[PDB]
């Protein structure tokens, strides 16, 4: 459905193919798969808000061509 | 000797220049930090004396706490880029019971492990719901839920999957549970007799329904990412592994190898460490497994403190192992590569100057990204 | 509407309360316990006695209980509040763990701060920092408000 964008403090860019029904632990799923880090370790940023792994990208307001951070220390 | 020279060399680097082994310019740090840490700046007043303060509150130029970003800057300096995505196209293998197969898996060559440690994600929290009522994307993920003609499971990615059990049984069970507080409540009560009523056996027989069948439903997450070099030896009684590891909010690479954790684990021996690993995932006993998780895991120091009260293991733990093999001379001309970059990007008499200018040079380009955009 | 899990565990630590840990209810609210921790000994908080309440929300133990120092501490770990930064609390929450184990937790971490990945503001730099006059600091913090 939909591409997005998750860039890391390393500068690399990463391009995930996800949906607005999707699931955070969904994402960082697919972030595994691309990068091989275990989901219990990332951290999703999104204009400067945590990404819980309850909820889903349509309630943070996630939409195509969007951007978000992946921060790996604590 | 030469990949017992390997690994020497990465530890030594590792721990003399933490983040810096990375081969990242400092000036790409800051900007990104400067790029993620701009809300956090106050608005107001002499704001160029206020992103000083974030400025000097960054820790960008610290290494990664994050196991699995340890793991992959391992695999690139151990394989190079290549032969790291040509390892990450390999299929991990689940540990035997006994360990045997990873031993089996370890001639008497250079090699490097990739290890992925996975929770079970079962669901703990139980719910009735009308068919009405019940919309996927909106309700709580990972979580069972009671209908009058259906018990289903709605797991992590939001696919409901179904328990096989039929309208009648789940009719019974939803109508037996009469208490308001049960409605909506945990699996495995300790507290709960199923003959001392007929609701409370209705939860005994849906948690104990819900026990056998995900007992084949995928529920497995990644919970933690190591790597271990096993170099070759003169002999097979005296060859060893090194685990490396960084272990998340708790400490980094560079923490594991100052503490000398490697060289503690390796005193284990190979079939003392794989025997531990395997017991890890075959284990049932919750504090078995957390102290075995905390020997094994933990930084130098913390073992007895690690897994205990809060952070005991109660989920079941599968240990999975990938294996391939290390040519001592491409790792060495690797870490000869970021030892060349780091001498001549960021010089000085001693690595820890090195380390600070380092970090004055990402604080610089953090500095100068956040004043041209404020 | 109490569960008989929240009464029946009040009963098993009215049974076995952790020493120098005292929890008992209150009646106007049952959900609330009324916690004093005193200062473990070899510890910058003994001879202290911090008052801390214990809050179990309705959607206990599916949800982690409130745990709120009154007392204030000087301590790496909990803020101004009072709100003691256990990660039980937010995030690693189950129902495997029960009050017991959130009050041993929180002893343990009045016996063992942890400065390095902290909550706290200038407390947790001058505790990584000077360990010295933090833990002296947190001497004078319990002289002062944890002895009356």
């Amino acid at each position: 459905h939909m591409q997005i964008f998750v860039k890391t403090l390393t500068g690399k860019t990463i391009t995930l193919e996800v949906e607005p029904s999707d699931t955070i632990e969904n994402v960082k799923a697919k972030i595994q798969d691309k990068e091989g880090i275990p989901p219990d370790q990332q951290r999703l940023i999104f204009a400067g808000k945590q990404l819980e792994d309850g909820r889903t990208l349509s309630d943070y307001n996630i939409q195509k061509e969007s951007t978000l951070h992946l921060v790996l220390r604590l | 000797k030469t990949g017992l020279h390997v690994h020497e060399k990465i530890k030594h680097m590792v721990k003399n220049y933490g983040t810096m082994i990375t081969g990242i310019p400092a000036e790409i740090l800051g900007q990104n930090e400067a790029e993620i840490s701009v809300g956090y700046v106050k608005k107001m007043g002499n704001m160029k004396e206020n992103i000083a303060e974030v400025v000097r509150k960054s820790e960008m130029t610290q290494p990664t706490n994050s196991a699995g970003k340890a793991s992959n800057e391992v695999c690139d300096l151990l394989l190079g880029t290549e032969g790291a995505s040509e390892f990450e196209k390999s299929s991990y293998q689940v540990l035997s019971g006994d360990g045997s197969n990873l031993k089996g898996s370890l001639p008497n060559k250079n090699l490097l492990v990739r290890v992925e440690m996975d929770r079970f994600n079962a669901p703990q929290k139980y719910q009735k719901i009308k068919r009405e009522e019940f919309n996927p994307e909106t309700a709580e993920k990972n979580k069972i839920y009671l209908l009058e003609d259906q018990l289903v499971y709605l797991d992590i990615f939001g696919k409901v999957i179904d328990l096989g059990q039929t309208s009648d049984t789940c009719h019974r069970l939803f109508n037996a549970i009469t208490t308001p507080f049960y409605q909506n409540y945990i699996l495995y009560d300790e507290y709960i007799d199923p003959e001392e009523s007929a609701e409370e056996a209705a939860m005994f027989e849906m948690g104990e329904i819900v026990k056998a069948k995900m007992k084949n439903i995928d529920c497995w997450t990644a919970t933690h990412s190591f790597t271990i070099f096993v170099p070759e030896s003169d002999s097979e009684d005296t060859r060893t592994l090194y685990p490396y590891q960084a272990y998340w909010t708790s400490h980094t690479l560079q923490q594991w190898f100052s503490g000398d954790k490697d060289e503690k684990l390796s005193r284990l021996g190979i079939d003392g460490y794989i025997e531990k690993l395997a017991l890890l995932g075959t284990t049932t006993d919750s504090k078995i497994r957390s102290s075995i998780y905390g020997e094994l895991f933990s930084p130098p120091g913390k073992e007895h403190v690690f897994c205990t009260g809060m952070n005991e293991k109660f989920s079941p733990l599968r240990v999975k192992f990938k294996v391939t093999e290390v040519n001592p001379e491409i790792a060495l001309q690797n870490l000869e590569e970021v030892q060349e970059f780091i001498d001549t990007n960021y010089p000085g008499e001693n690595a820890k100057d090195q380390c600070e200018l380092y970090k004055i040079k990402a604080q610089e380009a953090m500095t100068k990204q956040l004043e041209m955009r404020l | 509407g109490l569960p008989r899990r929240i009464i029946k565990e009040t009963q098993r630590l009215l049974a076995e309360p952790v020493p120098g840990i005292k929890a008992e209810p209150d009646e106007s609210n049952a959900r609330y316990f009324h916690v004093v921790i005193a200062g473990p000994q070899d510890s910058p908080f003994e001879g202290g006695t911090f008052k801390l309440e214990l809050f179990l929300p309705e959607e206990y133990p599916m949800a982690a209980p409130k745990v709120r120092f009154m007392t204030k501490i000087y301590h790496p770990n909990v803020d101004k509040l009072g709100r003691i930064c256990l990660d039980i609390l937010k995030d690693k929450w189950s129902p495997a763990l029960q009050i017991r184990t959130v009050l041993l937790s929180i002893q343990a971490l009045l016996s063992a701060p942890n400065p390095d990945d902290p909550l706290a503001n200038d407390v947790a730099e001058q505790w990584k920092t000077n360990e010295a006059q933090a833990i002296e600091t947190a001497r004078a913090w319990t002289r002062l408000y944890a002895m009356n």
